[PDB]
């Protein structure tokens, strides 16, 4: 090791070696700051006798050719176990919030893992039981898959993220891992904090039961690039222990522009619009350790930013190709107090096929979006002639589409007490046999109201005799 | 009929949209892989 | 007492001095390109440095550059000044620094260059702090969340995008919309709410930085407004480090804070006028130094660039001091082109937009606002509780109408519902419109806002619904000055239609209306 | 101070210097000729070891690898004076003209100027009086502001040149300068020469109190290039004594083209489109030595050609981001005998607000521009209505904007020897007392064609009478 600074431009640095010890790909090098900080340097190329080419991660203003660099013989270290619960760290594993240091008793893990082999894979998809009525209904999640959602963080996104969060804790092993790749500042540091420690479930908050990795939007590219890799790492120890994991990864758009930056700096040739040419390989080194294996499941959400509005664009597309349900929460829907806000018509999912959530799941399921399908249809012609003109039958289905519309809505235990309502878990059978009987007649002579904010059909009913 | 005639072609001229919309999407994809290709040549 | 100063000399005269001959490690200028040195082997640099390029023959000022790219056995410095003088050969030194500005109550009405150096001719910058360009953001843990508010002064901004302190606002629009305009309406504002603004017009014309100065002092606004210039002439290097040198100059407000009408200000206002050209230097420069380039021939770290630049603006918490500073970029797209490069990246950074239209300037909407598309993440919580009381129901019939746009010149063919719907839009849009250099305070905001919600604008024509402001205030102003102090004191109180100012407000309404004939 | 060529590639000269005598970054180069003339670079890249690169500024196609080169020391040394006034000059100050060469007791000054320092600049924007209505009326100029003519052929754009030198030199002392940059030859010369001779005012031609300059597209690059700072030499020579100019660049796009150009013979990385990395300082170290300083005033009217008709284009974008009015020529109100085609629509200037021209100037021309707003809409009613017979009120508004649309035309002093009428000069507070009343309704009184060529309302008054 100790290697010296041969070149500084911007983020991307060169540090040339002894013609023995070179550090290997992704090896995060360390020049110390001349005081207790360091900036560590991933190295991403090796170049010709010694010299490494790698990203700073760092500020890089304060740097001079020929200052000491450190080979620390692996890849980015990041603290994993136990204690990194309830604390927030960033890219490099370094604590973030007030509280001190980790300590060296606790484990160190590489950041660059490998995904899990062929063997170890699951051979059936088992669906995840959120809880929520609509999203285990219109698109199921699965036990080991990716998820995206798609909304304008002004549709209550944070409010179902600790919705599944207290679900997970409180009814599985529950531990949730919140990856805030190109996070805000303000906006998604500080906000989430507050939210996630005010937010309370069984006498422990949400951001006990949750590990918070940070890679913000004044980090410099590889940062934000290798954020996902440290959350990954961290939630894999999780996984290791039987246990299961949901990750929540915002904007995964941002790690795809991030990689794009990098490749950029590196001088890599630009692939179609502005893309790295390892976007495929990328995107299959993350989201791959998003399996369910035999040990354990991660289970991920992650919000996807589309580029103007292509959902061919490259990074949407790649994204895609790994989405196994997608969630599309729409202004409207929460304008009327709809919380959870998912669009039933544009949300799908994988899982939702007869062989696996059963053929009266997918039944429910297709005539709910049936219904509702035919209500959209109508919409414009009800603000053409007004209801009357409607058939009958027609005029049921726009009715009844309004009650299942309105039963969408759920009380939320972390929204108990901003809203004053206990939380209701439905589990998906609860849910399939109450809005099958929803459909097939029960309930009609119910008004729109006694569904708003309910649990199963068994409460729609209770409310209606009291 | 003037009601029913104004229906069908403001249907028609959404899906126009979209199909226009596909098309401009695929143009602006084409022109911004273009710019980086001979950006990237020029450079090198 | 002269002694004291023979006494405090003398003596670091005789031993305050090494005076001691040492090896110093100098470069000598290999090539010259288009504002480019290469500097040969000039070792111990930073990598952000700013060398000197000491007089030589036929020059007696030195020009300084930063040395941007470390190579090996060559240093590519960034030229500051002008590149026609710096010829091969010549010799640079390697100040210590990173490039640093002054910072303080010294440059308040003062006209500076991004390295610090007055360029108004009003005399030395009095200053005793250097604060760095080019620092970490606050942190994660060092902020709070946003709650003050910060009055813009137009009833568009102030009551549909409400920005508090801390919070980053784009200030997003097409060629000649009002992006200036808007900007120095807001800086206009702050006449009396404890905010220290700051104006940094990167790229722009001299002419119209100098028309921006004019009309500051001349509002008396050149009190507590800092105002950075690297004008188009300028080189690159000064263009790109222009907010960042705002920037630092509003991070001192916002930590240490100045004196302002014998208070501490603690919070800044901080307004760069063109991200748009302040990307377009960064392009140039990393252009010219051969750097690989990306999307619309843009560096790989431009998002980087504005990122570290947004980041600094923050809300700090009771714990470090409780200051602020609010950032106002302004971007100039091209036909709209929203997903452009630059402008999605600033999107992307910035905690909400102003999106201004050029169809609406030109329709007669002066403020060009589109309220449709613009957003304020922050929302309610950058707003006064009266303010937010009352625009609620603005901002619902404002979305009603839009919905209804199309429908506005067959208003007379349709329900007596949808036309009453039109009608109220239409008037809700005419009172939005603003003439320039006329910000209204939060007190006349919210009792327009009241009279317009509720049905008091109803028998006034649309054409007249401006005029009818432009008097309404004007007789608050002058009959009625109790019921403006009144709405002003209780504006934070979370029921603030309370009895008394509801009454009030009342009474001054039907009384002006009663008068008055429209 | 003698150097060896050593690489010829185009307009491209590479030259090795002696190592203590290297030229300046902006010097010229002067390569002697054998026929007796000189080819004068411009150096643009100090390099390697006494090694120039510079631009040709010539043919370049009669020149070996070992021609000596005389470095001048200075820059391209241009003539400024009265002696250049009303004589045609190239890039390099040589009068092309037909007359004899500058004396050599004329002060030559470098091409290459410092733009005018923040303090000297004025601190409130002032109108800059033309004298033409619709000009000083909907687009009004600004002391030491950018207007841009868009408009082709046959629309009276050289005529307006011209009216607007007769004028400038008659109010004020006014002296003018011409930099065709980058025009077809035809167009600029001996249809701008012939032109200006044969326009005379007060017995004295146009052309003799105009400079020209002339970098046409048959020059190499760097002629186009220098060749607006050679007029805007010429022109700030006038300007330190205190007169006015005012100065018309011709196609200024094809100043950034000629850049372009430039830059990739260069060997710089391009930028965007093709274009050159140092777009915005080009353009800035040429729009910010038109200003109005203390001593005077350069007002700039320049003509812009937009390549298609993409206003995105970036050298457009540039272009527009140093403008301050825009003049709409059109081909309408051209072949309707309006002799000024200035679009009362399409022509903005930002000085149009209450604060600069006054709430009345302010007033009016919204008054006016707003029964053009809908650009008499009523022209689709009346075509598919015949205007329902009558509008109930609209008849009026049509019959007002046909008035103002006949009105805005007015005759020039330089065609008033080819249309036998005199030239009429109109203060913009005559304009604007005009336009007021008239639109108060007192010029409901006389018919149309009573307006079509005359200077004010009171004009239009005396002929009724009369
Ligand atoms: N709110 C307003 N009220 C009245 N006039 C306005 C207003 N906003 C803009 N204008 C008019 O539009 C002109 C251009 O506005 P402004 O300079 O603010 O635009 P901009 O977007 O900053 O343009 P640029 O790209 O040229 O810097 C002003 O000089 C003024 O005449
Ligand atoms: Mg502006």
């Amino acid at each position: 090791a100790k290697g010296v600074i041969q070149e500084i431009i911007g983020v991307v640095i060169r540090a040339k070696f002894p013609e023995d010890e070179v550090p290997e790909i992704y090896n995060a090098i360390e020049i110390p700051l001349g005081n207790g900080d360091r900036l560590v340097c991933e190295v991403q190329q090796q170049l010709g006798n010694g010299v490494v080419k790698a990203v700073a991660m760092g500020s890089t203003d304060g740097l001079r050719r020929g200052l000491e660099v450190i080979d620390t013989g692996r890849p980015i270290a990041v603290p994993v176990g136990p204690a990194t619960l309830g604390r927030v760290f960033n890219v490099l594993g370094d604590p973030i919030d007030g509280m001190g240091p980790i300590g060296p008793e606790v484990e160190r893990r590489p950041i660059h893992r490998d995904p899990p082999s062929f063997e170890e894979q699951n051979t059936q998809a088992q669906i995840f039981e959120t809880g929520i009525k609509v999203i285990d209904l219109i698109a199921p999640f699965t036990r080991g898959g990716k998820t995206a959602i798609f909304g304008g963080a002004g549709v209550g996104k944070t409010v179902v993220i600790q919705e599944l969060i207290a679900n997970i804790a409180k009814e599985q092993s529950g531990f949730s891992v919140f990856a805030g790749v190109g996070e805000r500042s303000r906006e998604g540091n500080d906000l989430i904090h507050e939210m996630k420690e005010a937010r309370i479930d069984e006498n422990t908050t949400v951001f006990d039961k949750t590990v918070m990795v940070f890679g913000q939007m004044n980090e410099p590219p590889g940062a934000r690039l290798r954020v996902g890799l440290t959350a990954l790492t961290m939630a894999e120890y999780f996984r290791d222990e039987g246990r299961d994991i949901l990750l929540f990864i915002d904007n995964i758009f941002r790690f795809v522009q991030a990689g794009s930056e990098v490749s950029s700096l590196l001088g890599r040739m630009p692939s179609q619009v502005g893309y790295q040419p390892t976007l495929g390989t990328e995107m299959g080194e993350l989201q791959e350790r998003i399996t369910s294996t035999k040990r354990g499941s991660i289970t991920s959400m992650q919000a996807v930013y589309v580029p103007a509005d292509d959902y061919t664009d490259p990074a949407p597309a790649t994204v895609f190709s790994h989405l196994d349900a997608t969630i599309s929460l729409e202004r409207s829907i929460a304008e009327r107090a709809i919380f959870p806000a998912v669009d039933p018509l544009a949300s799908t999912s994988r899982i939702l096929d007869p062989n696996i959530v059963g053929e009266e799941h997918y039944r429910v399921a297709q005539e709910v979006k049936r219904v509702l399908q035919r209500y959209k249809d109508l919409k414009d012609i009800i603000a053409i002639l007004g209801m009357e003109e409607l058939s009958d039958e027609d005029k049921l289905t726009v009715q009844r589409a309004r009650k299942i519309e309105l039963f969408f809505s759920q009380p939320f235990t972390v929204a108990q007490q901003f809203t004053g309502r206990p939380g209701k878990y439905v589990p998906v059978k609860k849910t399939v046999e109450s809005f099958a009987r929803l459909l097939n007649g029960e309930g009609d002579h119910i008004p729109e109201s006694f569904f708003y904010m309910q649990g199963d059909f068994d409460d729609v009913l209770a409310a209606y005799e009291a | 009929a003037r009601m029913v005639a104004m229906r069908n072609a403001t249907n028609n001229a959404k899906d126009l949209v979209r199909d226009l919309t596909l098309s401009f999407n695929k143009a602006r994809q084409a022109a911004i892989t273009k710019e980086v290709s001979e950006i990237a040549s020029g450079a090198a | 007492i002269t002694e004291e100063l023979i006494a405090r000399l003398k003596q670091g005269i005789t031993s305050g001095v090494d005076l001691q001959p040492r090896q110093v490690n100098v470069g000598t200028v290999i090539a010259v390109g288009d504002g480019v040195a290469r500097l040969s082997g000039l070792d111990q640099v930073v990598a952000s440095e700013i060398v000197e390029f000491p007089p030589k023959a036929g020059r007696n000022e030195s020009i300084y550059g930063i040395a941007l790219n470390l190579e090996q056995d060559s240093v590519a410095a960034i030229i500051l000044g002008d590149d026609e003088t710096i010829e091969e050969g010549d010799m640079v030194t390697s100040t210590g620094r990173v490039i640093s500005v002054p910072v303080g109550q010294g440059l308040l009405g003062r006209v500076v260059n991004p390295l610090g150096q007055p360029i108004d001719g009003k005399g030395p910058i009095v200053y005793e702090k250097t604060r760095p360009i080019e620092r970490i953001a606050p942190g994660v843990i060092t902020r709070k969340s946003v709650d003050t508010p910060v009055q813009t002064g137009i009833i568009a901004i102030d009551a549909l995008i409400p920005i508090g302190r801390g919070q980053r606002e784009l200030i997003i629009g097409d060629r000649q919309t009002g992006k200036t305009a808007v900007a120095i309406d807001t800086i206009l504002n702050q006449k009396g709410q404890g905010m220290v603004c700051i104006y940094v017009a990167i790229g722009q014309r001299r002419a119209q930085v100098a028309q921006v100065v004019g009309t500051l002092e001349r509002f008396g606004a050149m009190e507590y407004t800092i105002v950075v210039s690297a004008t188009a002439s300028e080189s690159a290097a000064l263009q790109y480090i222009a907010p960042y040198a705002g920037c630092a100059m509003g991070e001192e407000i916002m930590e240490n804070g100045v004196m302002l009408n014998g208070q501490l200000v603690k919070d800044a206002l901080i307004v760069y006028d063109d991200l748009s050209k302040h990307a377009v230097a960064y392009r140039q420069v990393s252009l010219l130094l051969r750097r690989p380039p990306g999307r619309e021939a843009y560096p790989g770290d431009v998002f980087y660039l504005h990122s570290r630049l947004l980041e600094r603006a923050a809300r700090l918490n009771e714990e470090y001091g409780g200051g602020s500073l609010t950032a106002l970029p302004v971007i100039e797209t091209q036909a709209n082109d929203v997903s452009a490069y630059i402008p999605t990246n600033v999107i992307s950074i910035t905690d909400g937009q102003i999106y201004l239209e050029s169809d609406l300037f030109n329709a007669g909407q002066r403020p060009a606002l589109n309220v449709g598309i613009s957003v304020s993440r922050v929302g309610g919580a950058a707003q006064t509780r009266a303010m937010r009381a009352v625009a609620g129901k603005l901002k619902g019939e404002l979305a009603q109408f839009r919905d209804l746009a199309a429908f506005a010149q067959f208003a007379s063919d349709l329900d007596a519902t949808t036309k009453a719907q039109i009608e109220r839009g239409q008037r809700l849009q005419e009172l939005l419109k603003q003439p320039q250099y006329q910000p209204l305070p939060v007190e006349d905001q919210v009792a327009v806002l009241y009279a317009a919600t509720n049905n008091y604008l109803d028998d006034v024509p649309v054409p007249l619904i401006t005029k009818w402001r432009d008097d309404f205030l004007a007789f608050l102003r002058t009959a009625h000055p109790e019921v403006r102090k009144l709405i002003y004191d209780n504006r934070l109180d979370r029921k603030f239609p309370t009895p008394e100012v509801k009454e009030a407000l009342e009474a001054a309404i039907k009384e002006f209306k009663a008068t008055s004939n429209y």
